[PDB]
């Protein structure tokens, strides 16, 4: 389940920045 | 810079205000299309949204379902603990099904079992529901708080659940946080994961997935694991055990980056020696991880203080020199 | 040998066992005839005596006359503390006016006011009422909790109150006990007190009276009063710093076998220049204290341990040698 | 109060030796 | 930056080539008329100045007017050192005059006094004579070696030496320095004198002149003088100990600023309870002295390290933790 | 229970007194048939048993013929050091060739040589001939003094000596020494071997055949060998990196109870990924090995105090607080 | 003595200075 | 050589016993 959540947060992190 | 907390305080503020209303759908996973077990779900949730830091626990009652599910799986694991456990786990329940009343046909409640961690181990229980991010959760460790929830798996997949339910975390999790060295050890991989970047939030749950829901250790003269999902899955539990799968030495660096796999057993074990091996490693990790500032836990205050100047320093150092005094004299009375 | 608890657990369970049914007479006293006075302490007495250890602090309302004592003795005492007042008394209840509600207007309740305590300085309280002996009363300040009781003194004689009451200890006590170094050298007391015999729980119980009660620091280059005592009375307010008593500098034997007196003020003081002085001073009048052993508090579990071999003393090491190499490679990371 | 206290718990102590 | 040197090594070798060719003057003291003494002083000189660090003491033999006035003055100051004495003076000189030889009639020579207090107490003299600066001479008590010079006092004043000499050092000072805590306070001064500045030279200097050659101290009950001058002054020794002199509690920054006379006997003088006293307070006044770093001794190596950045305090912090956990284990054995 | 000395003192009075006229014969040894060996052999002799504790070391001038076997062996090996060597031996001999003058056309003294050693790692040597027992040679080491001989081996077989002489020890031993780590580390094996009984100083003294003159490190990526008699002989050097003889991970029970053999290579090796994991494990081992007492080394006056009583122990905890004090103070100076 | 020393030390120091 | 060592310790120390 780390994998999912280890994406999400990076994703959600570099959201933002674009 | 992210942003982290400093205390329990604003940890149930500022997430209780900015997180709200947040149901978890999970429906296409094996069962959760009954009424019931959606009506339990939003029941959780009021529960646990609701819930304010250092109130009671809540009390829930059981139907027959969950009961049941609790003494078929309380009476078949506890006739398997006898093998691929470990020693502190052994004790972990017996002790506990003394005292907490950990039994088939009853299955105990979460502000007794609370209290008992918290009074021998200093563990309390934050009964949380839905979806729980990275740094929180982390955070949550680094003050010795371990999240659960109230509900159970669904009736359907009684051997295994797809998602982490209470008798998971009970089994898997309850037995290994009441090992003292244990509990420091998960207690400073939390400090580490505060202010952790995102990459290295990753890097240091990475550990915790490959480590503490799935580890083993030599001890005794023989291999045992204490990871929550292989002592939690009892067709996993005797895979982990088995040579089929891939067993390896404890790695920080080679867990964070060893792929993982979802809705399916494990092949890659780490095995560490001892759970002290495992501590100073990842002290040494964490030290190695880069961060502005450092951090330190004050259980007198259950507060976390920053650590980026000397004079911070020297104000935990003044409290140590303090005790070894303390001790110095006792020393001296004694004998 | 004396016998002592160990932890909280057995502290509330044998405590509130053997004792039952213990009301309170003080007939003599000034007041205490009115029925409604009556009541109020059997209200306390039997939310006293039923509550356990770990629960919240049940709520008590309060009538039109604590009230108005209350803004009255408020007003009068704050407009006073600004001179006869320590340091660390000052921001006290500048802080707690400011968060927990301290006003005339408002008297706060106990659980608002103990999560608070707990929360910065890692303190309880429990209210208890009726008599209370010396080793139960010094167990609990070893333990860090300080009894309580949630009545006020009567209404005949708000100045001062024959016994004490919940707004001598609000005032007195809790401003000090705040003070994070007056804090550990109140827990150090604490802990010489368990295990006392006869004459030393005497001993040690003088101390307190002495210094916690009544005492007097120079610090920034005034001398300020810090006993509950001195900060509780009017009358004694103005006479403490007065040059008509007898002032003396700290001595642990002195106030030990200084004679004493009741209903009346006091005329012999102690004077410490700094706190840590009278910290260390005591705890080498507790070494000078015969013991077959030592006594050890664990913050983590709030479990107190007896020291009385080198094995238990090299468990509490291993512990504190783990944590200078956390400091070490934090600070090897900072900088 | 504490002479009281000092007292009470010596009398107490001694009341069982005799 | 004031320069000061890291170790022994420069410190031999660079004081010992930019200085050369310094002989003293001495004329308008008492006697130094007579060639012969004259020639004692190049005698003393040539021997000091071409010593290297590291060599043995060499041996000076002694004419009968030094042996004489050495057996007068060890006569008489031995039937007085039964009163105003301290009580490691005491033993002082009764271990070493039963080993190290002190008698009137026998006046011991250096190597074998040097070999004595580097085995117990590890200290080490170098004869040094002429005039000795404040950076240098606060620099070898850094690193434990104390200054002293071979000749002795004029024999036209044997009961006083207008310029210090080996009796002087040998029975002021060879007591005190035998003194374990004595000698660690010692040792300290050293640490906090090197890198001081032109004035923070001075202020530390100060407090030796005032603690060091003239002393007082409050033990068993009884005020006794320990410093140099006292109990090198037969004069002086009654002195001290006579109301007549103001005598003041032992202040740093009095001692630092308060005005001093030479070639006259001292009115002022400060008194510590206890050399412990004297030891914090001065290390506290050494961390209020300005300093871009600080100091450290390794007596492994007999070495200096500066204290300017965390990974030196670090590597010194390792060193630290390994002895605790070497104890540790054998307190473990033990028992 | 086995006597020990407690200090350098009796280590030279007792030992030097018990033990006299002791000639070795060595007469089956390759040689030793020439009257001049025999001369050099007395010279040793008178020069090492007359030789008294802190007196600088004689020096002892060198023929052809020595010095011939110097250059040979030292141009060889130094061209073959540049592989199979360690780390910190590489540098040792660097700085010692430029400031101690190793070199094949010179050769060095004792006296220069030794004052190096003690002033950077605090190591001296003490030129002993003859035959060692085992107590004697590991008290030595305990101080941290390596027992040395002046004479070299036999010219009739430069490339390996059937006994150890100066340049066994030179090259295969000082290096090692020089270590910091590894200084300590051997500290810790003297200080245990003090009070070993009979078979205790069997088994401690063959870890140091099995660690010191042979052993093999991991750093850098590539496995290296420390032990003197590797890097001592030629032959040997090359085949203890060989894949022939036996390679095994470093084990305290393993080297102290493996055969050996004697006039012949070595197959079996004990290797250690780093030197502090040898340290740790010697140190359990040492714990684990009954005594009755413990040990402590005190720098500041190279003294031995035994370690059976809390008293010794608390002396010693009170200097490791203050050195703390010291340190806290100089942190909040900087920064 | 220590007088004279303080002096030579703050002397010697200021003479370089001017 | 340490075997020649820890059989002369030996025999040494148990000759006296005999
Ligand atoms: N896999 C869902 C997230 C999660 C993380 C840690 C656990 O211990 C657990 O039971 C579940
Ligand atoms: N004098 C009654 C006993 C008592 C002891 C301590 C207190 O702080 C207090 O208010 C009252
Ligand atoms: N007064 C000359 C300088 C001096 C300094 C310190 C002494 O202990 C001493 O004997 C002499
Ligand atoms: N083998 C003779 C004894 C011996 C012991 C240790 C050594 O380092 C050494 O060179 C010789
Ligand atoms: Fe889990
Ligand atoms: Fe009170
Ligand atoms: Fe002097
Ligand atoms: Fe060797």
């Amino acid at each position: 389940s780390l994998i999912e959540d280890a994406r999400k947060e990076r994703e959600a992190a570099v959201a933002a920045a674009a | 810079v992210p942003w982290f907390p400093r205390k329990v305080s604003e940890l149930d503020k500022c997430h209780h205000l900015v997180t709200k209303f947040d149901p978890d759908l999970d429906l296409d996973h094996p069962g959760f299309s009954d009424q019931v077990y959606r009506q339990r779900r939003k029941l959780i949730a009021e529960i646990a949204f609701q819930y304010r830091h250092g109130d009671p626990i809540p009390r829930v009652e059981y139907t027959a379902e969950e009961i049941a599910t609790w003494k078929e799986v309380y009476t078949t694991l506890k006739g398997l603990y006898a093998t691929h456990a470990c020693g502190e786990h052994l004790e972990a329940f017996a002790l506990l099904e003394r005292f907490s009343g950990y039994r088939e046909d009853n299955i105990p409640q979460l502000e007794d079992v609370s209290r008992f961690l918290k009074e021998r181990t200093g563990f309390q229980l934050r009964p949380v529901a839905g979806l729980l991010s990275a740094r929180d959760f982390l955070a949550s460790l680094a003050f010795r708080v371990f999240q659960c929830t109230q509900y159970i798996r669904h009736a359907s997949s009684p051997m295994h659940s797809p998602e982490p339910d209470c008798c998971h975390e009970l089994l898997g999790h309850v037995p290994m946080l009441a090992d003292r060295t244990f509990a420091q050890f998960s207690q400073d991989i939390g400090l580490a994961s505060l202010g952790a970047s995102d990459e290295e939030i990753e890097k240091l749950s990475t550990l915790y997935w490959f480590t503490v829901e799935f580890g083993l250790c030599k001890q005794n003269g023989e291999v045992k694991a204490y990871g929550a999902g292989l002592l939690s899955s009892y067709g996993e539990l005797l895979h982990c055990l088995s040579e089929e799968p891939e067993i390896r030495a404890f790695d920080p660096e080679a867990a964070a980056v060893q792929p993982y796999q979802d809705q399916t057993y494990q092949s890659v074990y780490f095995v560490s020696e001892s759970f002290s091996d495992a501590k100073d490693k990842l002290r040494s990790y964490a030290s190695r991880i880069q961060r502005p500032f450092s951090v330190k836990f004050d259980p007198y205050t259950l507060a976390i203080d920053v650590l980026d100047s000397p004079q911070a320093v020297r104000r935990s150092l003044e409290g140590v020199q303090d005790e070894l005094d303390t001790l110095a004299h006792a020393l001296s009375a004694i004998g």
